[PDB]
DNA sequence: AGCACAATTTAACACTTTTGTCAAGCGGCC
DNA sequence: GGCCGCTTGACAAAAGTGTTAAATTGTGCTATACT
């Protein structure tokens, strides 16, 4: 399963409202800017192969953990979809 | 090691086995047999058939001549070619003033025959037919299925040779005649039959209901071509064509013995023939004493396996039918310019139609050369599928009480499969016997030595079936009967007397089919169970080990020379072999080299090979093994010890557990072969040339291995490399713009004839044994016309082991290599031999219970004792059998230990403490005697080399049998991305070096949307497959950059609006603003 | 040949329509079993233009046909099929083995 | 089973001309 | 004086227009046999 999936469910109203947050954020977590993630501390989820120690190329796993630090937000807010990246646009 | 276990071994199993096949063309062919005799059947049969054609002008047909065929064996497995031999009869038009111009034998065309291997071969193919069956001819009413009122059903001569007669009785116009397709009251044909009133009426019998259809003769013509029709007669019954019970059996001899005394062969001829006996049998049938109803009820004794004799005589008929009506047409127009038996008739409609045949028609399937006991089992297989009306499979009408068992022991009752039951079985090993071409036959003892074959029909005083015998007259008391259906406890005429008719069924083994009896202990299983175990030695796929199952019965003596596996021995011996590939020649008369078959070639790429066993002299009469056999004895797969336990879970459900061992002395290895082929087209712009330099190919991995164009023979080539660079000019894509930058950077220029190669397909990692160039120039070689230089080549493969496939013994018990744990671990017994294969029971135990372990029990007995007990099916072998073997199995086993320098173990005194308690082991005396019983049923303590302490608990251990199924891993998986593709149809299908496929079932789409995947749903349609202009947009953005997919664009979405487009209908996009009305196909 | 029975009429009663047309009253045969022939004539310069093939003149369907009959008629006289180049005697010249290939190879009816 | 005539039409190939590419010469700059 | 760059001349290779040679249709029509 998932580290701490059941916790997931408790939030959302839906199972499926869930899912969207998650690629939602993935969407603006690792492709939009890595550095948009609130785990930056010692939760930043790693990976521990054969080499060292980095970070998993996956993002839809640092959602599940991102909407989880009480963080976030979900839900009908700010109606101007085209907004989204003029405050990306400022994270470069 | 010879341990029969037979008891009272009579008359041999009927042979040659494949009779069935000589019966064919040796009952209808008679080509080798002088035209001074020979009734029909075959040949002459249909060739006579066909009446004097009409316009004097009459062409007479008379004598005929076969044999002597263009290219001989294997020159057609090697050119495609098949075995057609020549024939022609003598011919010679005849006309009112001298007109006897007899032709010089009019050579008309060819004929494919048959070998003595008893199968054909249709283009390099080779290829075998199956007989068919169907309800012989004649009256059998039939009972009403609806309502009750019995009806008839006359059965026609042959499917596709006559109108089906029938006569139901209702209501309005109760009694109706109705043939083929007719709706009209009995009496208004029985008119014609000559018979009106007076006649018909008291003489014989709601009858002569309709008397203004009983007065005139012509008026009931006139009246009758009203009724069926829009707004004939010439057939049905009259005439030979439509109606006509000839032969001499089945259709004629019915009436005789059912309805009447007196019969022509075909009804109505206007002179009644069956429209008289019908009724006069129907209406005495109706509330009378002569009973009889009984109808088809899948009585074997009315069930007809028409053989290839026949089958081809019908075909053969109709392909000469067209002959005659293009000679007709020769007589009607010109007269002194090209008229002459030899003109008239032409090579093209008796041959075409006639070949098409064993090409084209379900029954000439690829004869399964997967082993000798698949090519047999086709001879044999027998079905109801064809061009009858008893095809159909999964539905047809009412056929679920038509494939069910029947009272038949003369087929087997565990053949088929699932998609065709009942329709594809076998034959019996004492089946079709004397004059097969005309119903079957069985055999029965007299218990004195002689065996008569009265039919199946046989009910003659019961009879009784091979069950405790004493000197001819049996102290049973009690013998076991068995009349009809079932088996009145017993009879015992209670005389010195022969027997009971017929009670006798001589050997078991003429119950099940001659491919069951050879199962070891075939009495302990299921049918299902057996079923499947049953098909698994048709694609058993050879091995050149062929270790010989230790248990098998004395049936497959003869399944090594029938199926011709291996060779014989002529006359007397004296071999002085020289060996190699070709055995030398015996003192017995003459020097005859005998060629192996030089491992030959496959049709399911196996591959088999024949290895000699002989030296300076010596005869008897076996010579040189074959394919999966060892000294005359058949084996398929091969005997490996096992043991039953759970490991790990390395077995869960019905898997398998394979050892490192196997693989150490290559134990299970096979071969497979495949033929390529690389036609050099000639599109006029640029015909296509084999060279050794193609463009832009220009590297070492080609002139090292490739050189004037084809691979050099004895190369190992692995998957992604050339082997037939063909160079075409032919020009598709001209020089594209940035593109002619890279061409002129570097040090090379342009092109003309591309790459465009074979290229090794997605699996092949072996050598080459040999080419084959065939091009034009040859009148030796029947191509493609506008083809040149068909390169042939064979690319083999060794086989090995890896993970997967599927076991089977011959019971049932089927699975797969789960993992392949390297000696280390594995149950070691105590004295070594660790346990190569291990068989934890779960998937058909204890549901599907079956006797494969009455094997291992007998197996470990037979490695100490050093002996392969023989089993054979309902005799011997039983329990108690194995009580006075395991005795001295254990004291040999034991008696190594006690005498090598010890004696019962620590670890293996624990395990005793198990079962006594358990009830297994009963208390008494020291270890000794504990560990014997323990092993007459089961086995030693064995341990665990993995973990480290034994087993607690009686395990089981012993020798049985693991086979290997064709189907693999290998050429059994697939894989690819964007690369498939098949243009028009939108989908990945083709590739001239991937042949990938993938499916997505209907019922897998529903159950994906369950869920809350509406993304990943959509994506199946969005970007792959569908999209062509979306499937870039992914796999072009992964490549360059993360990015979310495009928003979907479906394919064959645009292909339904078109291809429904191609009417009225208008797919319109209709957008959500209704008035807009989007349109999205404007080229974007 | 080619087309089915009801469309050959087509052709066939068509070639009545410019036959009856031409016709020479003038000789005393009576017109009879003459059209008989304008239809025939006019179904071989139609199973030659409408067939399953592409476009056979009538310098195909007769050479096609004509290949047939030989390819039949030294079949009927040696025992076996002959090859391509085997049938360039039986024609003439200019008939070798690659231009008799090139006749059957566009089509007839495949 | 089809041949011709004519007529006319279709198809392609070759020429002389033109265009493009390469090498040589001249001029300018260092 | 030397070297490099640019421009022009010569040579070679491949097109637009002309020229002619090969194929289809129609029709003609043929043609022969039967009514």
């Amino acid at each position: 399963a998932e580290p701490g999936i059941d916790k997931l469910f408790g939030m959302v109203d839906s199972k499926y409202r869930l899912t969207v947050v998650v690629a939602k954020r993935a969407q603006q977590l690792l492709r939009h800017r890595f550095k948009n993630t609130v785990l930056e501390p010692e939760e930043r989820p790693k990976m521990r192969t054969l080499e060292g120690l980095y970070d998993d190329p996956n993002a839809v796993t640092w959602a599940m953990k991102e909407l989880l630090t009480g963080r976030l937000f979900f839900g009908e807010n700010l109606v101007p979809e085209d907004r989204l990246q003029k405050e990306m646009e400022r994270l470069y | 090691e010879i341990k029969r276990f037979g008891r009272i071994r009579e008359v041999i199993p009927l042979p040659p086995l494949t009779e069935i096949q000589v019966e064919s063309y040796k009952k209808a062919l008679q080509a080798d047999v002088p035209p001074e005799k020979r009734e029909n059947v075959g040949i002459q049969a249909a060739f006579k058939e066909t009446f004097p054609i009409e316009e004097g002008l009459v062409l007479d047909f008379l004598e005929y001549r076969i044999g002597d065929p263009p290219f001989s064996q294997d020159e057609c497995r090697e050119k495609d070619l098949t075995y057609q031999a020549p024939l022609y009869a003598r011919l010679q038009l005849i006309h009112k003033d001298t007109g006897l111009i007899k032709e010089d034998e009019v050579f008309l065309g060819h004929l494919p025959l048959m070998t003595e291997d008893g199968s054909f071969i249709i283009n390099g193919a080779d290829r075998v037919i199956v007989s068919q069956i169907h309800r012989s001819p004649g009256v059998y009413f039939t009972p009403d299925p609806a309502r009750p009122g019995r009806y008839i059903a006359s059965i026609i001569p042959l499917p596709k040779r006559g109108p089906w007669i029938d006569l139901e009785v209702e209501a309005s116009g109760v009694v109706t005649m109705k043939v083929n397709k007719r709706k009209f009251p009995l009496v208004l044909l029985l008119r014609v039959l000559g018979y009106d009133q007076e006649t018909l009426v008291r003489e014989l019998s709601g009858l002569l209901d309709e008397a203004v259809l009983a007065m005139r003769p012509e008026e009931a013509m006139v009246r009758l071509f009203t009724l069926l029709r829009p707004g004939l007669a010439y057939l049905f019954g009259l005439l030979a064509d439509p109606k006509r019970y000839d032969l001499g059996e089945a259709g004629r001899y019915k009436a005789e013995e059912k309805l009447g005394v007196g019969l022509s062969g075909r009804t109505l001829v206007f002179k009644d023939e069956v429209f008289l006996p019908t009724l006069r049998y129907l209406f005495a049938l109706t509330a009378g004493v002569p009973g009889h109803e009984v109808d088809d009820i899948d009585h074997l004794g009315n069930r007809r396996i028409r053989t290839v004799g026949e089958l081809m005589a019908d075909q053969f008929r109709v392909g000469l039918a067209r002959l005659a009506r293009g000679v007709r047409e020769r007589m009607v127009m010109g007269s002194p310019d090209t008229l002459t038996p030899a003109k008239l008739v032409n090579s093209r409609p008796l041959e075409a139609a006639l070949r098409e045949f064993f090409s084209r028609s379900q029954l000439s399937q690829f004869k399964d050369e997967t082993n000798p006991l698949s090519s047999l089992r086709h001879k044999r297989r027998i079905s109801a599928l064809g061009p009858g009306g008893l095809t159909r499979e999964r539905a047809g009408f009412d056929v679920r009480d038509v494939h069910r068992t029947h009272y038949g022991r003369i087929c087997p009752v565990e053949t088929p499969e699932g998609a065709n039951i009942g329709l594809i079985t076998s034959l019996a090993a004492y089946a079709r016997v004397d004059a097969l071409g005309f119903i079957r036959t069985p055999y029965r003892r007299v218990k004195n030595g002689v065996v008569t074959e009265e039919v199946v029909y046989m009910t003659a005083s019961e009879e009784d079936r091979y069950t405790i015998a004493q000197a001819n007259t049996p102290l049973e008391g009690d013998r076991i009967a068995t009349d009809r259906v079932v088996a009145r406890r017993r009879g015992e005429p209670v005389i010195v007397a022969p027997e009971e008719v017929e009670f006798m069924d001589v050997s078991p083994k003429q119950v099940f089919s001659l491919n069951t009896n050879l199962i070891p202990f075939l009495e302990h299983d299921d049918a299902n169970r057996a079923l499947m175990g049953s098909n698994m030695q048709t694609q058993a796929v050879p091995l050149i080990r062929a270790q010989a199952p230790v248990v098998m019965t004395g049936l497959e003596e003869r399944v090594v020379r029938d199926s011709l596996a291996a060779l014989y021995a002529e006359e007397d011996g004296e071999v002085v072999k020289v060996d190699g590939t070709r055995i030398a020649v015996r003192y017995e008369d003459g020097r005859l080299v005998h060629p192996l078959r030089r491992y030959a070639r496959s049709n399911q790429g196996t591959a088999f090979d024949q290895r000699p066993r002989v030296r300076v002299g010596q005869r008897v009469d076996l010579l040189a093994d074959g394919p999966a056999s060892e000294e005359g004895f058949l084996a398929l797969g091969q005997n490996v010890l096992v043991a039953i336990m759970p490991f790990d879970g390395y077995n869960f459900e019905d898997a398998i557990v394979i050892s490192e061992e196997l693989l150490k002395r290559d134990f299970y290895t096979s071969i497979h072969i495949e033929r390529y082929e690389i036609e050099a087209r000639d599109t006029k712009l640029g015909p296509e040339r084999i060279t050794r330099d193609i463009p832009h190919l220009s590297e070492a991995a080609l002139r090292d291995l490739d050189e004037e164009g084809i691979v050099r023979i004895g190369a190992e080539v692995k998957p992604g490399d050339i082997l037939v660079g063909r160079t075409s000019f032919k020009g598709e894509q001209e020089p594209s713009p940035e593109e002619r930058l890279l061409r002129s950077i570097f040090g090379e220029k342009a092109r003309d004839v591309k790459d465009t190669s074979l290229r090794v397909p997605p699996g092949e990692g072996g050598i080459v044994v040999g080419r084959l160039r065939l091009r034009r120039g040859d009148p030796g070689v029947e191509l493609k016309p506008g083809v040149r230089e068909v390169v042939r080549v064979f690319v083999a493969q060794k086989r090995k082991l890896q993970v997967g496939d599927k076991l089977a013994n011959r019971h049932g018990n089927k699975g797969v290599v789960a993992k392949i744990l390297p000696v280390e671990d594995m149950p070691h017994l105590p004295d070594g031999t660790p346990v190569d294969v291990i068989l934890n029971p779960l998937g058909v135990p204890s549901r599907m219970n079956l006797g494969q372990i009455l094997e291992t029990h007998l197996g470990l007995a037979g490695y100490f004792l050093g002996q392969r007990y023989i089993s054979p099916v309902f005799d011997g072998a039983t329990e108690p059998e194995i009580k006075e073997l395991l005795a001295e199995a254990f004291n040999l086993y034991f008696g190594k230990r006690q005498g090598e320098g010890f004696g019962v173990d620590k670890r293996e005194k624990e395990v005793l403490a198990r079962a006594e308690k358990l009830g297994l082991v009963s208390p008494g005396k020291s270890p000794e005697e504990q560990l014997k019983e323990l092993f007459d049923l089961g086995k030693v303590v064995l341990y665990d080399g993995r973990t480290g302490e034994p087993f607690e608990g009686p395990i089981v251990v012993g020798q049985m049998f693991i086979m290997k199924l064709y189907h693999m891993v290998e050429d059994k998986m697939h894989a690819r991305s964007t690369g498939p593709y098949s243009l028009i149809t939108q989908q990945p299908l083709g590739g001239k070096a991937q042949f990938g496929g993938q499916r997505f079932g209907e019922m897998e789409v529903w159950a994906l949307e369950a869920y809350g995947a509406a993304h990943t749903l959509q994506e199946m349609l969005t970007i792959k497959s569908d999209d062509i202009e979306g499937r870039n947009a992914a796999y072009q953005a992964i490549i360059k950059g993360e990015d979310v997919p495009e928003p979907s664009v479906p394919e064959s979405f645009r292909v339904l609006v078109k291809e429904l487009q191609a009417l009225a209908l208008d797919v319109q996009t209709l957008d959500e603003k209704d008035n807009p009305v989007d349109i999205f196909e404007g080229l974007a | 040949r080619g087309l089915s029975f009801l469309d050959l009429i087509q052709e066939g009663n068509q070639g009545l329509i410019r036959a009856v047309e031409k016709f020479e009253y003038k000789r005393r045969f009576k017109f009879s079993t003459y059209a008989t022939w304008w239809i025939r004539q006019a179904i071989n310069r139609a199973i030659a233009d409408q067939a399953r093939t592409i476009r056979i003149p009538v310098h195909m369907v007769e050479t096609i046909n004509k290949l047939s009959r030989t390819a039949r008629q030294l079949q009927q006289e040696l025992g076996r099929e002959p090859s391509y180049e085997e049938i360039a005697e039986a024609m003439g010249p200019g008939w070798d083995a690659k231009r008799v290939e090139e006749t059957l190879k566009i089509a007839q009816e495949p």
